[PDB]
RNA sequence: AAACUAUACCGACUCGGGAUCGGCUGGAAUAAAUGUCCAGUCGGCACCGUAUGAGAAAUCAAAGUCUUUGGGUUCUGGGGGAAG
């Protein structure tokens, strides 16, 4: 608990990143702290923080950022993740329609060959993960309690339901990646509001 | 109770060696860092994750730990666990603050 | 993270008595104070049939299915 | 105090000391009267324990004749407490235990009872080495080279009594038994269904 | 009805190696099971193992890495004269180059190799590779 | 598992002995006093098992052998009150007879005929044991009429 | 008898999830009970996912732990008809 870390957990809490649906894929058993009277499943936030940083370290690791690929289906993380790709200089799946064959078929128009893949809802984005499975491509996923971890290498426990949550997760990851890349000081605050990544109605 | 796992990595891997002490083995496969299985030519799903090293200034050192995982492990959804623990034993996780 | 050799208490308590490492029982023994004559007696947790305090002959416990029903104002402590 | 021994013929300085102690006690304490009436000793061994502490600690192991055993176990706490006072060392008690050989069966009609067996007897020795307390659990470890290793789980509450004795016990056991013994303290875990 | 405790423990073992499991609880256990494990460990396959004393038979936790391709029991425990060794090493083992067939002998439990060096034989227990 | 029920018989009824072999600390009864009680109960015509239960519920004695060193029957033997026919076999025959009783009257009852077959089967099966282990006279047989007069 | 899961019996071990019938163990609400709910667990009948396990497939959590071939035990088959 530095002031930095306290700011991190405060941001995470405020964004309500720790609220999950009621199903537990048992694969998630380890990431979930509390099970409420109202059935709400509550995530340990420390795990979230840790995993965000780990992820950032995986992304810093790929030499050339365009070999990292963010994939999102839902409407919330469209905005957030396109902004993410924006600051992170990586590739975005914009069209919510992921074309079967995108990773597998060298003949497709959307054809990509990332070194690392990042998905917003393993459950929604599943086809992407399945394709990554055919290519030897590792995956960082944003993961709710209901989400399958099959073929997922880095789990960041989140609430991938809300805009607030998803957006500030992609945000925090981006900021930490910036830091690791020396595009930003470790001590310095980032002038980009989280509010950008929110999905406007 | 870690002892066997450590001793396992203690000495280097060797392909077939005849009495003239040549290496006969065409290539030395990577083995998974969790299950310790062999990494196929043909493995569709085997994966090598590189993770960056961090100086106290937040700086990447350009230094990388590579963690290899094998098809059966990712597929069973053990990956998200395996990796974490592999990072423990290498002293890189959890992340300090 | 899990170690078979150092299993977690709250877990073993949840497990069936034969499925624990030490294979330990769920029963206790209790000192029971008769409501009337105020005598102290020892009673097995799942005790079979019925118990009458030796002094005043009044009824302390009733048998069931693994529970004993402590009747009325009889106070008890587990022995351990 | 040759009355306190079964031979009575010869006693070492150490055995003179213990004998005179038990005399002093059968005289002082009405508590122990009966108990010291019934206790006869076979043997007494002395040990020197030297550790990294630089503390060289004298420790005494006294062997109660088997028929005094029940009474000994009954009097154990009081007894070790007073004897640790009467000499500047620490004390232990065991039962004098014969061991019958595996393959030399002496008489056609005698079946060597398991009560006297290398193992069972050595184990019993451990049980005596801890004597005021008891094992909560016991586990054996196989190292990679093939050395066997013992480690023993002990009641939390008895820490007071057993803390310093540990080294002495491992020295004694390594000596007589040839065994490496380790200890742990856990809480004794009772599984109760309590009704709040 | 339990026959052959070595068989229980061996199969449960192989199963857990095969499932990529990091350790095995093994119950119940015998001398023979522990000597067999002391053998596999000495020979490099399993790692460190711990024995648990429940007042009855026992339990045994086994750290495995993964090495064991298979480890079996042969039942019935046949009679294996020195003459028959060839048979059993060709029939049971993956290759000449490795793997062991363990036997009980009047000189004790041995790698078939230990038996050529001790010049004896005769009761087959199991194998591992 | 459960004997002579093929298909589904298989389940675990409880008893699990604790680890501590030493008798419990709160227990103040001398092993002698215990042997006295157990023998009193015995002479009152109780079963080694029933005696066990009584000592356990009422008297705060969890395991009698961990107190004395002698199991209950052995105590009974030394101290001379002995249950001539083993409690074990005794109950099996009591049963086989109650089935005889009910069956002589309702002769159309097939389930009870089959149950009888099973119980008698177990009785012989126990006889062999107690015979080879010298706990029963060597010529002793279970017949309807013989065993009916046999102390049951 | 298609006396049918067309699937021998005893025993281990290998995935996940709710629900169900019978015991038990705590906990909670009320209108305070042979009733509710919650969490355990033992045993039943099953089901739904899933297997980098099996199979010629249909399919199978056994029909898996089989050429990496051996836990114990009875029974049955060896192209089609002739022919029960
Ligand atoms: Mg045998
Ligand atoms: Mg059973
Ligand atoms: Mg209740
Ligand atoms: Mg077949
Ligand atoms: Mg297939
Ligand atoms: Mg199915
Ligand atoms: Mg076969
Ligand atoms: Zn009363």
């Amino acid at each position: 608990a530095t002031q930095r870390k306290q700011d991190d957990i405060k941001r995470l809490l405020a964004s309500n990143c720790h609220q999950a649906t009621i199903n537990l894929n048992n694969q998630m058993k380890r990431y979930i702290s509390h099970k409420g009277v109202n059935g709400i499943h509550y995530i340990n936030i420390e795990e979230t923080w840790q995993k965000i940083k780990l992820a950032a370290r995986v992304i810093a690791a790929v030499q050339h950022p365009e070999d990292v690929m963010v994939v999102c289906s839902r409407i919330y993380g469209q905005r957030a993740a396109i902004k993410f790709a924006g600051y992170t200089h990586c590739k975005s799946t914009s069209s919510s329609r992921w074309t079967p064959g995108t990773l597998t078929n060298y003949q497709t128009l959307k054809y990509e060959e990332p070194r690392v893949l990042i998905v917003t809802d393993p459950r929604s984005d599943f086809q992407a993960i399945k394709e990554a499975s055919y290519v030897n491509i590792p995956v960082i996923a944003l993961c709710d309690s209901d989400s399958p971890l099959a073929y997922v290498d880095v789990v960041i426990p989140c609430n991938n339901r809300s805009t607030e949550s998803i957006s500030m997760i992609y945000w925090m990851i981006a900021r930490e990646v910036k830091i690791l890349r020396g595009e930003l000081s470790k001590d310095e605050e980032w002038e980009v509001m989280v509010d950008l990544f929110y999905h406007k109605t | 109770m870690n002892s066997g796992r450590a001793n396992q990595r203690s000495k280097p891997m060797t392909g077939l060696i005849n009495d003239k002490k040549e290496k006969i083995d065409a290539y030395l496969p990577r083995k998974c860092d969790w299950s310790n299985k062999l990494i196929f030519s043909n493995d569709q799903s085997s994966v090598q994750i590189a993770i960056a090293e961090v100086g106290e200034n937040g700086q990447a050192t350009g230094s990388k730990t590579n963690v290899v995982l094998c098809g059966s492990v990712r597929s069973k959804g053990e990956a998200h666990i395996a990796l974490e623990n592999i990072l423990r034993e290498r002293g890189l996780y959890p992340i300090q603050e | 993270e899990r170690d078979l050799l150092n299993p977690i208490y709250e877990e073993e308590k949840q497990k069936n008595k034969f499925k624990r490492l030490i294979q330990a029982p769920n029963s206790y023994f209790m000192d029971v104070k008769c409501a009337q004559c105020q005598n102290i007696q020892m009673i097995f947790s799942n005790a079979q049939s019925t118990i009458i305090c030796e002094k005043c002959s009044a009824i302390l416990c009733k048998p069931t299915g693994g529970k004993v029903q402590i009747q009325a104002g009889c106070a008890f402590k587990i022995k351990n | 105090a040759l009355a306190k021994f079964h031979k009575k013929q010869s006693l070492t300085k150490i055995e003179e000391q213990v004998g005179s102690a038990l005399v002093e006690l059968q005289n002082t304490h009405p508590d122990l009267k009966t108990s010291l009436e019934s206790i006869i000793l076979t043997q007494v061994k002395e040990f020197q324990i030297n550790k990294t502490n630089k503390k060289a600690k004298s420790a005494v192991l006294i062997y109660v004749h088997f028929q005094s055993y029940r009474v000994l176990l009954s009097a154990a706490r009081k007894l070790i407490i007073e004897l640790e006072k009467k000499l500047k060392q620490i004390v232990f008690f065991t039962a004098q235990r014969k061991i019958e050989s595996k393959w030399v069966k002496e008489h056609k009609s005698q079946q060597r009872p398991r009560s006297r067996c290398l193992t069972y007897v050595y184990d019993a020795l451990l049980d005596d080495l801890l004597l005021p307390s008891t094992l909560i659990g016991k586990r054996i470890r196989a190292r990679l080279d093939g050395t066997s290793f013992y480690r023993i789980q002990l009641d939390q509450n008895d820490r007071d009594f057993l803390e310093e004795k540990l080294d002495a016990i491992t020295h004694i056991y390594k000596t007589v038994t040839t065994r490496e013994v380790t200890f742990e303290f856990k809480e004794d875990k009772t599984f109760h269904t309590f009704k709040k | 009805v339990k026959v052959n405790i070595l068989a229980e423990c061996l199969k449960d073992l192989v199963n857990a190696e095969k499932m990529g499991k990091k350790q095995v609880l093994l119950r119940p256990v015998s001398k023979v099971v522990l000597k067999f494990l002391r053998i596999m460990q000495k020979n490099g396959y399993i790692g460190e193992f711990e024995v648990i004393d429940d007042h009855r038979s026992k339990k045994v936790v086994v750290e495995l890495i993964g090495r064991i391709n298979k480890c079996g029991v042969i039942s019935p425990r046949y009679d294996v004269p020195l003459a028959d060794f060839e048979k059993w090493t060709n029939n049971i083992l993956p290759s000449r180059q490795f793997g062991n067939v363990v036997l009980t002998t009047t000189y004790g439990i041995l790698t078939h190799e230990e038996c050529r060096k001790r010049h004896t034989g005769g009761k087959i227990l199991g194998f591992f590779y | 598992g459960r004997m002579q029920m093929k298909g589904k018989g298989k389940g675990i009824s409880g008893s699990a002995l604790p680890f501590k072999r030493r008798s419990p600390k709160w227990l103040h009864m001398t092993p002698s006093t215990v042997v006295d009680l157990s023998v009193k109960l015995a002479k009152k015509g109780l079963t080694p098992s029933q005696i066990g239960v009584i000592l356990r519920d009422q008297h705060g004695i969890p395991q009698v052998r961990f107190l004395t060193g002698q199991k209950i029957l052995r105590i009974l033997k030394k101290n001379g009150c002995a249950p001539q026919l083993p409690e074990d076999l005794y109950f099996l025959i009591k049963k086989a007879l109650s089935i005889r009783k009910h069956l002589e009257k309702n002769r159309k009852d097939k389930d009870s005929k089959y149950r009888l077959i099973l119980v008698e089967s177990r009785i012989h099966r126990l006889s062999r044991y107690y015979k080879l282990n010298q706990k029963l006279p060597p010529k002793w047989k279970y017949n309807a009429q013989t065993a009916s007069a046999l102390v049951q």
